[PDB]
């Protein structure tokens, strides 16, 4: 029984650490890329100035 | 009938519309595709509106092999052709005799099956709205109606809640006796227009329930619900709820989406260039254990000079907006 | 019409060629054929 | 048979006028409310 | 109760329990934790 | 045994590597996947080379759904483990005795199937090299050997050219008599070393010819022929590829064609110094279906030494050179 | 057969129009990324002096 | 002929023009024009 | 330990895991030795 | 059939042994093309 509730918890963080996975990582492509395109208009700013 | 104006009651959507933000804005199901795609498009005109456009796909069963398209569309017209790789044509022809009061006819003609036809007049007034269409329309010998026919009406009870139904007839074979069907509507949008209610109870026993929220300025949130009965002689009830959110930004768009039968999904577009776009989903069926994903690009051009320039945003002679 | 009566199984491929003429009268280049079906840049 | 027909056209025209109805009260509503909230 | 497993008015209450929690959870603050300053 | 040093010879490599450049550095084959993966890795030490990852993956058949690994190596041993879901353990354990002799080991245990096993020995003298490999040993009571054994050679005859042969024997039911067969192996680089020619005449009455190419600093080509022949009356099955490999600071491209109407492309961006995004696709012309692959891979560190070294900024000191 | 000259055409301008897209467009993004970072690298380079 | 087509040495034929074009190809100046110059 | 034969091979990667332990100077416990997370 | 068999592995040996002449002409053989070369 001890067994079962291993291998149901190992199945539940498989699931878990996928879903975290492939919802995550294009959000952080964006945020990224918008910190990026902040920082860019800071340096022009920096420039203009 | 004095104190309409008293009241001061402002006019809803449509019914089409009843749940826009939650269903085609929030939500990726009408964005999510599979296999590999490839969608080049072209404009000629900006004010009279003309563009063509080319796509290509393969690996999927809804999209067409090949399909060329073209549009043109004025302040009171709107005229759009399509032709695919199995030579199936599709037509679409609105005509606005005003802002209120538009006329739709949409055909599709396709070799070995029948035609076909849908007819449509739509009307918004001060404080309600009505539609009337028309799906597959035939008569008999004697004259009797064949074919399905829905006639909806909303209208604005209070300056935030609205109230509406919506009917249905059907008579398919015309030696049969017709059916009938009323749903009942409800849209309760706040005071800041920040949050949206919605909610249907359908002709077919469904019961769709939603709530969208604008979270920040970049980011929106939703939840739907739908429960739907049937029968086996036994009652027979199916759930569903779903949850999603959506991220804007100046260079990307993400939606994300959890779903209560073990569904999760993602749908990103990255403009990495001024005229051209990459698109990527995924989803994973955690109850199946299987996975679909999508790969796609879109590309954006012009049919003269001043368009190019526009559309890179040196405008004219290389200077920008201000 | 007789024209009507004669093609009717055919009418229908002359929608599109109508939509792209509708378009081409009211620009003020006035693309060719070939500019009108291409995917490119044609200006 | 034919006999089952007239009920069904009967129940069919029915609801279609129901409905025609329940549109007519919904059209009239607004002043019904506003005249109950300012009774109140 | 297993024998109230199988009705439909488990499926009833489950989903109206998600939306519910759902709800609240949307307009709670916590959504609001959920989007970055940046 | 006088003039050997005289005329001076170079050792001509090994014959697992005669066509690497084409076979695993051009083309994709060895790169190839389908579905949804994630490769996280990290790194304990650098001169001792302690490293763990974790491997997911859905969609694909090769792959499997959930996999640990830890490999450790010094400059004279190599000693790796794996397991996957469902508990398949397999090892692997290199020794070299000098710079130039290698003796390896490779075990895979799993339950419900018979243990496999893998012996090699490796040498390379300074004008040629051996290897004696045996594939899943076996010895009978009677004591006759049961399974597959290679040996192979390969001699280099001027700076440029090289040839060899390569011999195998292989009796699996232990009742019946083994049999053998002999390979041929021609590998020849040019003088700049700029295009390099591999050949090989298989005892399975195949003929693989591989050219490679180097175009630019940035730019690599190949292009390889395989004729097979059966006895389906003989019949000849064919295939001819070709590809091109674009190496950039942060991304890599890698391209095929094929003579039986598939194209494919591989595209590996590093979108941050410890992340990359994968992307594979093919279609296949002659049967109108597609594949489609996608995936990330994440590497991090175990102590701070690396975790800043691996960031660029060498803790209060510049990055410098 | 003229019809039939006519489908090949049109097949074959599908097969060399996708194949093009497919082989082409990931390379474009790489020569694209490498040009961007060659620019910035010589604004720095700018900057310094 | 037709009956060449079905033979074996049209395979072997077919495969040997592709790799000595290819070859051609790629030790050519026309592989030089595939690399940029950045 | 010859009747522990068909349980012998789960201890091959403890091995190298043990094996990479021994030299680090840094030393981590069981938890950030199998924990992918950067976690110094 | 077992006088069947010792041709197959008659034939088999006399591969192998072959093998190992021709392994020993290709180590003899750059001293023999150097001499070629320099009388020719
Ligand atoms: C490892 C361990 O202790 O469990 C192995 C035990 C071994 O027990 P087992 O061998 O009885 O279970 C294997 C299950 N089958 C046979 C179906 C493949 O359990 C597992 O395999 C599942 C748990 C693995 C992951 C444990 C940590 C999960 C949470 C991480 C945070
Ligand atoms: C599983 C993945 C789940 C990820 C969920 C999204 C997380 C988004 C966090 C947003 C943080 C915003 C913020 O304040 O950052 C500003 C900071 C700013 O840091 P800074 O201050 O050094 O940068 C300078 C910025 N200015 C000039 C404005 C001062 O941004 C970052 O450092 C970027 C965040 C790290 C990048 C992503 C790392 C995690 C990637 C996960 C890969 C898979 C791991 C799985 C194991
Ligand atoms: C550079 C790209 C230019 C545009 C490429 C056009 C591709 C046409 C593909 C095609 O015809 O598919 C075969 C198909 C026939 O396909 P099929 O029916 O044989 O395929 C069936 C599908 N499978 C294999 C899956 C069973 O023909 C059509 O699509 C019908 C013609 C459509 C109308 C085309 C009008 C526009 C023409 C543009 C010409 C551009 C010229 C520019 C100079
Ligand atoms: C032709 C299609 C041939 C392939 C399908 C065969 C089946 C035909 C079905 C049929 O006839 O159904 C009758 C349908 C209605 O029937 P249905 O198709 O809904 O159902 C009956 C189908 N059967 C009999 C098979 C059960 O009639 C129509 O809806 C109208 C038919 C003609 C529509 C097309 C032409 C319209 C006019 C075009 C004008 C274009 C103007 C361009 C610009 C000019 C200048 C301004
Ligand atoms: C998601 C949850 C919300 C879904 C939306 C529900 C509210 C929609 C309100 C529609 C506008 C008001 C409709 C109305 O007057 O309903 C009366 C109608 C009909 O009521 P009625 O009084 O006309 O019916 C009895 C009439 N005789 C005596 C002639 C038979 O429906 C209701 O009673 C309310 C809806 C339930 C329908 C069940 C059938
Ligand atoms: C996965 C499907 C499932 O529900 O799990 C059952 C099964 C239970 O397994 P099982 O033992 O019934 O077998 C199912 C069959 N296979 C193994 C093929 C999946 O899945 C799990 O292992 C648990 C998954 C946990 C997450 C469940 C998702 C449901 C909704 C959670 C919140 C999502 C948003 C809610 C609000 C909207
Ligand atoms: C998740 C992991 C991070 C948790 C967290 O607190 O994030 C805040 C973090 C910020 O906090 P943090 O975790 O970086 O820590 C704060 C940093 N300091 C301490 C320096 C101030 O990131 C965000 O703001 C965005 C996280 C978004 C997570 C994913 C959102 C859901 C995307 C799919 C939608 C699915 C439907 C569900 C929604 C309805
Ligand atoms: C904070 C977290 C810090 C601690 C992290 C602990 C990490 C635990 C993993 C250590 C190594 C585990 C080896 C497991 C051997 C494989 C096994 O038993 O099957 C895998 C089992 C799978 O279940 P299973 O063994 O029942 O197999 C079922 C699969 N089928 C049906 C196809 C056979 O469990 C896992 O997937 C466990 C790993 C999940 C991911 C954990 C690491 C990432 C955590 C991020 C936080
Ligand atoms: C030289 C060739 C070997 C000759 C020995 C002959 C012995 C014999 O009778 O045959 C035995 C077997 C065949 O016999 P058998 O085992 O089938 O017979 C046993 C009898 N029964 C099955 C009835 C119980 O064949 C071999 O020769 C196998 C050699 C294996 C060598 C062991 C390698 C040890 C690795 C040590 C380092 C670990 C690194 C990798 C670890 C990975 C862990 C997952
Ligand atoms: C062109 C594509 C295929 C290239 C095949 C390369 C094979 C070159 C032959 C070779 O290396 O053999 C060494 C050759 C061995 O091939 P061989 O032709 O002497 O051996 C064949 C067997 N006998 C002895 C019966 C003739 O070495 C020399 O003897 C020299
Ligand atoms: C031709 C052309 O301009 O394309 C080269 C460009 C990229 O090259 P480029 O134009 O950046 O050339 C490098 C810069 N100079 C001019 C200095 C040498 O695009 C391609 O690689 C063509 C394939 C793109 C996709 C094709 C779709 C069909
Ligand atoms: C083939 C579709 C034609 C649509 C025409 C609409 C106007 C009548
Ligand atoms: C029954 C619908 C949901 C009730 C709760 C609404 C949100 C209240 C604010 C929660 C912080
Ligand atoms: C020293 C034992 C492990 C290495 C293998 C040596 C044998 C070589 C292969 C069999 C001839
Ligand atoms: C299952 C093997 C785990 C490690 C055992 C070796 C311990 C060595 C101790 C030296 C004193």
């Amino acid at each position: 029984f001890v067994r079962n509730a291993f291998t149901k918890s190992g199945n539940l963080a498989w699931t878990l650490t996928t879903t975290a996975l492939l919802l995550g990582v294009p959000l952080s492509l964006s945020i990224l890329a918008e910190q990026q395109l902040i920082e860019m208009e800071k340096t022009f700013d920096l420039q203009s100035d | 009938h004095s104190h309409r104006q008293s009241l001061e009651l402002v006019n809803p959507g449509t019914v089409e519309n009843l749940n826009k933000e939650v269903s085609r804005d929030v939500f990726l199901s009408q964005y999510f595709f599979t296999g590999l795609r490839a969608d080049l498009n072209k404009a000629f005109s900006m004010n009279p509106a003309f563009q063509t456009s080319h796509t290509f796909s393969i690996g999927s069963q809804a999209l067409p092999k090949y399909a060329f398209s073209a549009l043109f569309a004025n302040d009171n017209l709107f005229a759009q052709g399509n032709i695919d790789n199995d030579l199936s044509v599709s037509g679409r022809l609105n005509y606005g005799w005003d802002k209120k009061n538009i006329s739709k006819v949409n055909l599709q003609i396709s070799d070995g099956q029948p035609t076909m036809c849908q007819l449509e007049q739509d009307y918004q007034a001060s404080d309600f709205s009505v539609n009337v269409k028309t799906l597959n329309p035939s008569f008999s010998e004697k004259g009797e109606f064949t074919g399905v026919a829905v006639a909806s009406f909303l209208q604005s009870v209070t300056p935030q809640l609205a109230l509406g139904l919506e009917t249905l007839y059907s008579r398919t074979d015309g030696s049969a006796p017709g059916d009938a069907g009323v749903s009942y509507l409800t849209r309760y949008v706040s005071k800041k227009q920040d949050w949206i209610f919605s909610g249907q109870l359908q002709a077919n026993g469904a019961l769709i329930a939603s709530l969208w929220r604008k979270v920040a300025q970049n980011v929106e949130a939703g939840i739907e619900t739908t429960l739907q009965a049937g029968m086996v002689i036994q009652p027979t009830v199916e759930g569903s709820t779903t949850i999603g959110a959506k991220y804007e930004y100046r260079q990307s768009v993400y939606r994300g989406t959890l779903d209560s039968n073990g569904k999760v999904a993602c749908f990103l577009e990255r403009k990495v260039l001024p005229t051209l776009s990459v698109l990527f989903c995924g989803e994973i069926d955690h109850f199946k254990n299987d996975t679909k994903i999508g790969c796609g690009l879109q590309f954006e051009t012009a049919g003269n000079q001043e368009l190019l320039m526009l559309q890179q945003g040196l405008d004219a002679d290389g200077n920008p907006l201000q | 019409s007789k024209i009507l009566t004669l093609t009717h199984n055919v009418a229908h491929y002359g929608w599109i060629p109508f939509v792209l003429y509708l378009g081409w009268a009211h620009t003020s280049n006035r693309p060719n054929f070939l500019n009108l079906l291409s995917p490119l840049p044609s200006v | 048979s034919e006999e089952e027909k007239r009920a069904h056209q009967e129940q069919t025209e029915k609801t279609l006028k129901q409905a025609a109805y329940v549109a007519a009260f919904l059209w009239v509503s607004p002043m019904i409310w506003h005249l109950v909230k300012k009774q109140w | 109760f297993q024998a109230f497993k199988e009705s439909p008015l488990y499926t009833i209450a489950l989903n109206g329990a998600f939306f519910v929690a759902g709800v609240a959870f949307i307009q709670s603050p916590l959504m609001d934790m959920l989007a970055p300053q940046l």
